[PDB]
Parts: structure tokens; sequence; C-alpha cells
RNA sequence: ACGAGACUCUGGCAUGCUAACUAGUUACGCGACCCCGGUCGGCGUAACUUCUUAGAGGGACAAGUGGCGUUCAGCCACCCGAGAUUGAGCAAUAACAGGUCUGUGAUGCCCUUAGAUGUCCGGGGCUGCACGCGCGCUACACUGACUGGCUCAGCGUGUGCCUACCCUACGCCGGCAGGCGCGGGUAACCCGUUGAACCCCAUUCGUGAUGGGGAUCGGGGAUUGCAAUUAUUC
């Protein structure tokens, strides 16, 4: 089975952590597995002034958001890849497992 | 006809039809993917959503 | 097979620079000799690196000013390339001796500065450097081509063409030579 | 300006004073000998003080330093 | 050819104004006030005139030939939303007019509307702007 | 490691004022401003006015 | 302080036909604009007539441009 | 041989303009005298066949990118919007001539529908191009 | 038997232009059409400068296809002149022996050295107050 | 899920939730 | 001890390392055209990361040389080198009768509280015009205007909570502004290889308040919306 996995979160090292601990599962069960494709990263940035009122130098904020996105394949049948999945996860990092 | 001309005033648009989610003040109003805040509610409760200044 | 580097179709070489005072300050001989005027750049970087520069280029980038013309390089690129086709269609000679022979007739040796309190007249005339001289007849020679092409039917190509033939005889029929010797006679006047 | 601020000299002068045989006029090998002998978080002040080592071993290889 | 012909008429006196020969064809009758130089292009398109041509030395055929396609433009496949009076409040049908025309068709509209008392025929009796813009700070030689 | 306890209000008048308690070691710059300090601001009601508190 | 108001004219007569035919392919440098000027005429008639003598034979072409063109002139020899 | 670029493309467009207007078979519309090709000009076209440059330069688009639409063609004759007091902008062109250029291609046999969206060469047309582009360089040599 | 081939890039602002030498006869072509038909035409000889310094022997034993996205026209350019003589160095460097590199290279570094090193020059970003990088909004004072 | 917003509004309505 | 520095983000490079059918390159086969080879963002599958994407690491430290300096802190220039001063973020004590009660279910005191200063609906005003000032946009032209052709990017955003309102390829109709059927995208997948402008080439114009400049003003036709007159926008 044709088998994607699709890790989103915000933190960078919390990911990659992640996405070492299930590379180095797959690699341990001996079975074919892609590599960790790195999606391009999407910041959100709100761009507003400082000043509540209209008094003061014009001022300005700039905020944003790194949101970063993995996906990794699998060929395997679908138990093995809920018990792969459902093990060790970290709080701050999304996982999302479909089938095409 | 108090019961019908009460909200009889369509409000599908404008500015008076968005409001904050935290003041509801319709002012200075952050439509940007779904805060609906005004702008200074958005800068005190700006660090704990993720929204972070690096640049 | 670069034997010599043709300026487009133009010889680089035995070319004299008369004045021995500018004799590092023009770089067209042998080793500053390209084929087009348009460079990378860097050369406003460092204090004296600007000197390198080829007087071409220097022209080139000195002739586009007046806000309308900021960063249009290649325009001025192909008006100095019809004013040099210009300048030897007309004087039978090659047109980068025209060009240096009126950097030197048209350069400036003695300017008065102004001394004294704001708003008081005081002249002080002392001598000019070498780089300044150049930098002086660049920018006298273009914005005299340039105001003379101006609310005219006479284009630029030729009214630069024109600019560069009567100061390298030192005629006085030119903006150029006129300011150079208005700007001799302020500094002569009060030494 | 490059004005080495005191807490890089601090540094340099007590890993000279406390590891003085381990180290020679090579940039690159005290560099890695202040990288292992010590816990710097960055690395533009490892090479900094690894720098002011270089230094410091060059001035004393003419005579003695009052630090 | 590049010899001025004989009998270059230096004036024209087109709809009794002084029209120069000296001009382009296509561009001396944008002086005839009403036609422009958009409107000037279609006349000599469907009339068999070359625009390369000056002014004062064609002949009076073409000449005639253009005037009665200026005076008739929707007989000769001009379409009705090129023309500068479309659906007139009195008549009723697509008519183009000309300069005296033209004057005399804005003075009746003017007086249209200071009869019927509007207010776009109010703000153009006293002399203000009618369009609705701001007039705190342009507008400020219209009196000393 | 070391704190400091702002308290602003009109405290004990009609003027307001601050009281500034600083001892210890207070960093105030650059990134480690962001992982070594807390700072918390509340708001007291009082029969009077609001007094602000600030701590970190 | 002299104005001197300009008329240049559009098309050739009799007497600036012949003096053009007899000075412009004697002229060292060509050009639409100097031969608008020494002649008094307008420039689109100065084209058309160093297109005319560019056809003609009279006249070497050097370098053409959509802002200029360069002409110049014969050997004698 | 000899292809469409390695060659000037701008004696090649009026040259594949003469070759279209010699083979007069090119259904040109009725309302060519009296139209403006885009809503950001001021004048007609000078010349009166502009229609044939028009769709040479059309099909030397279809031959060096497939599958363009009418408003892939809209977007490719664009230009500057001069507001005159406001500041200016790009303004696409006009749709109904580039539909009528593509449904003259269409009716001639040169110019096909390529799947799913947009239109294509016909292997004649290509054969057209590339003998318009032979010679251009026979001529130019 | 063995192919050979390299490939190799070149930057000014954004554009990335790629050459690649094979063997085979003399021919320069980048995005399909030859160094000649290339616009604008005023820069044809910053285009064939390093053909002209090097002459048409030493890139007779190769063919050039360069694939170029990105940029603008004069970077663009640039960016193509710098990749050929760099994928012909390095292609000289990889198989010929790296002495004949040595009068390839010491003459391109001697007549301009951006034709094997890159511009490091990248735009400044916008700061609040004023309409550019550095200049700032006219100020108003009384 | 038909709806199954962006993973822009996603992180935003998560953070409105927590704060 | 704080401030500076130190710190964080980004840019500039590594043909070395880790992996890419939601990104490509190179070979091979099929297919189209031309005169034996060239072109193809046409089709498909044998390796790879040279382009792209993003993770760990590396690299620059006044390190080497020559002068000046108590020969100390340091300065100048040069060689090799992608860089020998990239740009920002954060930013101490003490205060200002600085601005904000019109951001707040943050708030003391005072006023009002049923013929209301709360609230709701309808109409109007916030634009109004003898004048003055500030930030700005377009121009005064021929390094230019018009008319065709050729050709080159990067930040972004995109179907919404009570909330109704997204970005658009393709085909037809109409000069254009626009209208109707069909499909895609909850996004490196689709708009999109974002065929952007300034530039480049070639005609027309010819020093004329002129084909510069488009203010003012009239008529007609579409879209949004419950409603446009004080002209919404085109």
């Amino acid at each position: 089975h044709r088998i994607r996995i699709t890790l989103t979160s915000r933190n960078v090292k919390s990911l990659e952590k992640v996405c070492a601990d299930l590379i180095r599962g797959a690699k341990e069960k001996n079975l074919k597995v892609k590599g960790p494709v790195r999606m391009p990263t999407k910041t959100l940035r709100i761009t507003t002034r400082k000043t509540p009122c209209g008094e003061g130098s014009k001022t300005w904020d700039r905020f944003q958001m790194r949101i970063h996105k993995r996906l990794i394949d699998l060929h395997s049948p679908s138990e093995i890849v809920k018990q792969i999945t459902s093990i060790s996860i970290e709080p701050g990092v999304e996982v999302e497992v479909t089938i095409a | 006809g108090h019961q019908q001309l009460y909200w009889s005033h369509p409000r599908k648009f404008g500015q008076g039809s968005r409001s904050c989610r935290v003041c509801s003040n319709r002012h200075g109003l952050i439509r940007k993917y779904g805060l609906n805040m005004c702008r200074q509610c958005f800068r005190q409760y700006a660090k704990d959503i993720g929204f972070i200044k690096l640049d | 097979t670069p034997d010599i580097k043709l300026f487009g179709k133009w010889s680089t070489d035995d070319v004299q620079i008369n004045d021995i005072s500018l004799q590092d300050y023009i770089a067209v001989k042998e080793k500053y000799a390209k084929y087009l005027p348009h460079s990378a750049g860097r050369y406003a970087a460092k204090r004296f690196r600007k000197a390198q520069c080829p007087i071409v280029e220097r022209l080139t980038n000195s002739m586009m000013m007046h806000g309308r013309n900021n960063g249009k390089k290649l325009m001025t690129v192909r008006i100095v390339k019809h004013a040099f086709e210009i300048i030897h269609l007309l004087t039978g000679e090659n047109p980068l001796q025209v060009l240096v022979n009126a950097i030197i007739n048209s350069g400036p040796r003695e300017d008065s500065t102004r001394i004294g309190r704001a708003g008081t007249v005081r002249r002080q005339a002392v001598d000019v450097s070498p780089l300044r001289r150049v930098n002086q007849a660049i920018w006298l020679l273009c914005t005299g081509a340039r105001e003379a092409a101006f609310r005219n039917i006479k284009t630029i190509a030729e009214c630069l063409a024109d600019e560069l033939i009567n100061a390298a005889k030192g005629s006085s029929n030119s903006y150029a030579i006129k300011k150079k010797d208005e700007l001799e006679r302020v500094a002569k006047s009060n030494r | 300006g490059r004005v080495r601020t005191k807490t890089v000299k601090k540094a340099a002068r007590v890993i000279i004073e406390k590891y003085y045989t381990r180290l020679g006029n090579d940039f690159h090998t005290n560099k890695r000998v202040c990288e292992e002998i010590a816990i710097i978080p960055s690395k533009k002040l490892r090479n900094k003080i690894a720098g002011y080592v270089t230094h410091l071993m060059k001035r004393i290889q003419r005579g003695p330093v009052r630090g | 050819s590049l010899v001025i012909p004989e009998k270059f008429q230096h004036i024209l006196r087109v709809l009794n104004t002084n029209i120069d020969g000296r001009r382009k064809i296509a561009f001396a009758i944008t002086a005839i006030k009403g036609v422009g130089r958009r409107y000037a292009h279609v006349v000599l398109r469907k009339a068999d005139i070359d625009l390369t041509k000056r002014a004062g030395e064609l002949t009076e055929d073409e000449v005639e030939r253009v005037i009665t396609i200026m005076q008739n433009p929707r007989q000769y496949k001009i379409p009705d939303w090129f023309l500068n009076r479309q659906k007139d409040v009195k008549d009723g049908k697509y008519s183009q007019v000309l300069a005296n025309g033209l004057d005399n068709k804005l003075r009746e509209d003017l007086e249209r509307l200071k009869k019927i008392r509007a207010h776009r025929g109010l703000r153009h009796f006293w002399g203000l702007r009618v369009r609705g813009q701001h007039t705190k700070t342009t507008g400020r030689r219209g009196r000393t | 490691k070391g704190c400091e306890v702002v308290v602003s209000g009109k405290l004990r008048g009609q003027r307001a004022k601050s009281m500034k308690f600083v001892d210890g070691l207070m960093i105030h710059s650059g990134d480690p401003v962001n992982y070594y300090v807390d700072t918390a601001v509340r708001h007291v009601l009082l029969r009077q006015g609001v007094l602000g508190i600030k701590v970190k | 302080k002299v104005r001197d108001k300009l008329n240049n004219l559009v098309l050739f007569d009799k007497a600036t036909y012949d003096k053009l035919c007899k000075e412009v392919p004697n002229y060292k440098l060509i050009t639409p604009a100097v031969v608008s000027e020494r002649l008094k005429i307008r420039g689109s008639l100065a084209r058309a007539a160093l297109q005319e003598l560019l056809s003609k034979g009279l006249i070497k072409l050097v370098s053409k441009h959509r802002a200029q063109v360069i002409y110049t002139r014969n050997t004698k020899g | 041989g000899v292809t469409v670029k390695d060659v000037n493309q701008q004696e090649f467009v009026r040259a594949l303009a003469a070759f279209l207007k010699k083979s007069g078979k090119l259904k040109v519309p009725e309302w060519v005298d009296t139209v403006k090709l885009a809503k950001h000009k001021e004048l007609a076209p000078y010349d009166e066949n502009w229609f044939y440059t028009r769709a040479a330069s059309t099909a030397r688009h279809l031959y060096l990118r497939g599958g363009a639409g009418v408003g892939s063609m809209t977007k490719i004759y664009g230009g500057r919007q001069r507001n005159g007091v406001m500041p200016s902008h790009f303004s696409r062109g006009s749709k109904s001539v580039a539909r009528r250029v593509l449904q003259a291609l269409e009716g001639l046999k040169m110019v096909e529908k390529d799947q799913d969206w947009g239109r294509k060469l016909t292997p004649q047309g290509q054969r057209d191009l590339d003998r318009i582009a032979g010679q251009v360089a026979a001529a130019k040599k | 038997g063995p192919l050979q081939s390299v490939q190799v890039f070149g930057r000014k602002k954004t554009a990335t232009a790629v050459a690649h030498c094979k063997r085979g006869n003399g021919l320069i072509k980048v995005n399909g059409r030859p160094l000649e038909m290339i616009e604008p035409r005023t820069l044809q000889y910053k285009l064939l400068e390093p053909v002209l310094l090097l002459g048409k022997e030493r890139f007779a034993g190769v063919d050039i296809r360069v694939r170029v996205k990105g940029g603008g026209h004069v970077a663009q350019i640039y960016a193509i002149r710098q990749s050929i003589s760099k994928a012909l160095v390095a292609y000289y460097q990889k198989y010929v022996d790296e002495a004949s590199k040595k009068e390839i290279k010491d003459i391109l570094i001697q007549y301009d050295r951006t034709l094997l090193v890159a511009d490091p020059r990248r735009c400044e970003s916008k700061k609040f107050g004023g309409p550019g990088a550095r200049a700032r909004y006219q100020k108003s004072y009384r | 899920m038909a709806v199954q917003i962006s993973k822009k509004r996603k992180f935003v309505a998560d953070g409105i939730f927590k704060a």
C-alpha cells in the first residue's frame, strides 16, 4: 500500500526528533521507506502599529510564525502504520496519516 | 411593528457586521487568517498564540 | 584571439595623454580596455578605487541624471556609441583621442573655496586634486551636452559629439571651457 | 574597531594559565583545544578566545606577561 | 512628389473655422470642435484616403466626402457607441453633433437643468464644482 | 537568581507614584531575556483606583 | 535676447530642393536634425529627403537606429 | 537544419504576416477598421493590416509555448495603463481580438485544440513555421 | 565508452544560469537559441566576451547548452557569461591537465574577476518610516 | 471532513483556543 | 551588577554529508517538423542531487606578512580567500502633569437613567468654501509621446465561527467595461514556467501651449449593494 504520513508543527527541534524516531523505527523494522522530504516553510506575517492611540513616532511591530511540514512514505499494511505512529508522540507535533 | 423594525436594517456587510472576539470594538479589525481581533488585543495576546518578533 | 581589445570598432592603443599629472587617472591603455563601457561595478566601495574605472564608463555613469534618466545605462551606452561614431565621422580622428583631449583641456587647475561665517562672501584660491580635475571635466561636459540638448531638434548624441569637439580645441564656444575659464578667473581674482 | 572585551581576555588568560603545555601557535589547533577543554555556548566567542590565545602564545614566546 | 504641388491651399474654411494645411490630415481636423483624435481616424478609414498625406493638398471631392461623412456618421457603418451624443433627451436618436451645435446643445442642457432646478443645475448656475469633489482647498482661482 | 517587584498606582495620596525593589541579578536585553526571566502583569481593584503589579 | 520665431516649412519649394541637391551631398556629417536646422525645414521632410537621396545612391548609410540615423558623403575620387 | 529559434523573431513575424497575407484565407472580421486593441491604448494601429501580424505573433507564441488559451493570450499583449493623474498600472488586452485571431487560426488548418484547455499547433502548421523560418534564414544569409 | 560531462551554474542577483559541457563539435546555445539571438543586442560583446578572450580553438572540442531562469536581463547576461567560463574551467580542470586550466584561469582573472567569482550584492530590506531601504519621508516642522 | 480548513487557519484557531 | 558587548533572525558559500512523483537534472525509447544533425514547458520509465527545497555541521578570528605605537591595548595596507565594517530584533537608572477614559466585562469620582447622554429605525451631516498651511500623485517634453514586435522576477494571498463575502484556467457572446455554462485548488499539487512594468528593436511626430500635460464639463453602457442624487467603481 501507498501510505503517506504528514507531520506539521511549529517547533523545529521536536519535529526533527520525532522524525528521527519514526525513521529509526522504519529502519529497525526493515521495510522500504522514503526519506524525510522537506517542504518549503511558510511564514505568517502580521504588521501592526505599536501605540493604541495616534500619538508618537510611527513605529511598527513585525510578528512571524514559522510552520514546518514533513512527509514520509511507507510500504506496509495499516496496522503497522498505526502501531508505529502511536509510540512516543510529542505534544507540539501533529501527525496525520492517509492512504492514496 | 416593533418586532419587525427592531433589526430591519441589513447587516450582511460593512464594518458594523464585524466585531472583535475579545472586546467587541468595530475599529482596526485583523481579518487576516481569521484572528478577528483589534490591533491592541492582538498585541496583548500575540505571544501565547505563537507570533513572535524576529525580523 | 584577442590581439588588442577593440572598443566596439575603435583601437585602444596609440593614444596620448599629454598632461603628465593625469597619467594614472585615465585608464584607457593596455590594462583597462574593454569591448563595452558596461561593467559589474564595485568601484565606489573603497576610497580611491574609482580612479581605475575607464573614462568612457565614467562618462556613461555620469551621463544619466535629472530624475527621468536614472538607472537607464543602456540608453547612455548607445548615445555614447553614436556620439563616438559621429566624432570619428566628422573629424576623421579616433574618438578616444578626442575624449581624452576634452578631459585635459576642460579640467580646472585652481579653485576658490568659500571662507568666513554663514552669510558673508569671501573666497580663497587653492589648487585642485588630479582626481577632482577629471570629475569636474566629466561633470561639466555631461551637463553642457545635457543643457545643449533641451527643447531643441538637435539630438543629444550629436550634442555630446559637438561638446567634445569644441572642448578639445579650447575654442570657448562650449559650456565646459567657459565654466572652467570662469572658475579660473574667479580663483585668479583673489589669490 | 576590533577590541576584545573583558570576558574574552579573562577566558583566554585562564586558558593560558591553566592549560599551557597542550597549546601552540596554530589557530586551528588551539581552537580545537579550547573547544574541548572548556564550554563555550557560541562559536564567535570560541574563535575570538582562540585568536587571543594565539596572540598570547606569541607574546609568551618573547617574554613574561604580568597577568 | 516631395516638391509642393500647385494651388496648395494654406487655410481651410471647413464649418466656418480656420483649418491649417500644414498639419496632418488625421490631426488637422481635430481642431474642429466636436471631432477629436479617435474620431478623426474612423472618418478617414471608411473613406479611402491614406492618413500619410497632408491637409492642404487634398482635393475637394474627398474633402466633401469626409465632410458628409462627419455630418452623417451612422449611414457609413459607424457603430452607435462611437458617438458623443447617444440617446438625446429631446428627440431620442443617436446623432454626432458638431461645434456650434455642441455649444447650443450644452447651453440648452444647462438651461433645462436650471429650469427644472436640480442640484446639478443649481451648482452650474452658482459656478462651483458640480461633479462632487472637495472644494475646501482646490479651486482657488474661481474668484478674487 | 534575583528578582524585582514594581507596584505602580495612587500609593497613599492623590498623585500616583511607583516603588521599585531591585536586588540581585536581572538581565534586560537580548535573546536570553526570553527564557531566563518570567514576566507577569496583574491589576488590583481597590476602593480608590487600580494598582498594577510587575514581577520578574 | 532675440526671439526669431521659427516657421519650418512642410513641403519643398523650387529653390530649397536644388540647394539641398547641391549642398547636402557635400556635407561631412549628415543628420536629419542638422539639415533641418541648416535649411529651416521640418523634421519629417528632412527624413523623407534623405531617404530619397539614399534611394538615389548619392548618400552613404553608416548606422540606422530608431532614435537617429547617421549619413556621410561619398568620396570625390 | 533550421528552426524558428536560431533566427531573429522581429523580421520573422513580418515575413509570416506577409505569408498569411499572400495566402488570403484568414477570414478578416468586419470591425477591424473601428477597434481598439486594448483598453489602455489611445489610438488605432497605424497599419490597416495588423491582423496578419497579430495572427503571426499568436502562431509563434503557440509554437514556443502550447496550451495557451484566450486569457493567456490576453496576458501576453498587456501593457502599461497610464491613468493620467492616477499612478499607472498593468492592464490586460482585449479578449475578442484574441478569440477572433484564434478562431481564424482554427478555421485555417494550422491550429488545433490542446487537451483539456488552450490551443496548440497542427503538424502542418509546424511545417509552415519551419519553411518560413528557412526562407527567412536564406534571405538573411 | 565513458561519457564526459560537467554542469556548472552561475548567479549575479537572483538569476541562475546552468551550463552543460560535453563532447562534440563547437556550438554554444542558451535557452535553445545561439548567443547572437539574445536580447538586448547591445550586450552581445558581454555575451561573446569569454569566447573572444579564449579563442574558438578551446571551444572546438566542446558544445555548450545553458538553461537560465530568474532575475532580470542584465543579471541573466552576466550569469550566462560567468557560467560559460566556469563550465569550461571545470571541464578542462576535470579531464584535461590543470596546467592548461592555469593559463585559462590566470588570464580570466587578469581580465575581470566576475567571470569566475560571483558578486555578493543583494537588495536591502525596506524599513518603516521611509519609502525605501535608507531614505525617509519628508519631515515637517511647526 | 468536508470543511477541513487550511494549515494556517488550523494553527490560528488552536492559538485562539489556547488564549 | 545593569547598559554596550555577548545573544536571536536574515543575506552572502560548500560539485562534501542527509533525502525528495506536491521540486528537478542527465541518459534511453516513442512522437512531430526541417536540411546526415538540430528544436520540442510533447509522451513515458534507468541513475543522480548539478538547479530548487531544508536539517545537522563547516567557515572569519585582526588568522599570516610589512610598517606606526611604552613595541601593551590597538591602527593602516597587502596575499590567499564567496565574505577582512550585511541589514535588523532586543535594549539600563531617573523622570515628563507627553498621548490614550473613543481598544476593553481595566477603573476611582462626578453626571444622566424612561419626554434618556442607554438602545433602535428613517433621513441628513462628517465632503459643505472669500482664504492659509502639511504629507503626497501627475506634468512642464524629442535621454520624449503614440503605434506594433520581442523578452525577464521575487515577497505574498486564496473557499472564512455565530459570518452571507475566495483566487481563477478553459469555451461562447460583445469594441471595451462585462454576462452565461463548465472544471481546479483547503494548497511546492490549481491559478502559475505568476509570459509584470521600466528597458530593447522599428514607424509616425518635429520645438508649435504641439500627437506634451489631462484639470473642468456633457451624453451613453455595465458591476457591487436594500438604497449611489452631494456624480460608489469602471
